């Protein structure tokens, strides 16, 4: 009947999933470049830049 | 047009051949900033301004 009696295992699972999620979402950042996708940079510029 | 009344033109819905513009030597200065001129023949844009 009573739920939330297994907070520890749920907590572990949540922490792992959240860390993986933020690692994946970090891939959309700019870091000061002109774009966040390599294909667009490669298909728009000469190498030297 | 004069500098203070520069002419503006809006371009859409066409196929552009920038290669014939680049290979021509009639221009003293031809400087491209955000793109490589030799790659212009491949990208497709919208809403071009001249």
């Amino acid at each position: 009947s009573t739920a939330s009696a297994l907070g520890k295992l749920q907590n572990v699972v949540n922490q792992n999933a959240q860390a993986l999620n933020t690692l994946v979402k970090q891939l959309s950042s700019n870091f000061g470049a002109i774009s966040s996708v390599l294909n667009d940079i490669l298909s728009r510029l000469d190498p030297p830049e | 047009a004069s500098v203070y009344a520069w002419n503006r033109k809006r371009i859409s819905n066409c196929v552009a051949d920038y290669s014939v513009l680049y290979n021509s030597a009639s221009f003293s200065t031809f400087k491209c900033y955000g793109v490589s001129p030799t790659k212009l023949n491949d990208l497709c844009f919208t809403n071009v301004y001249a």
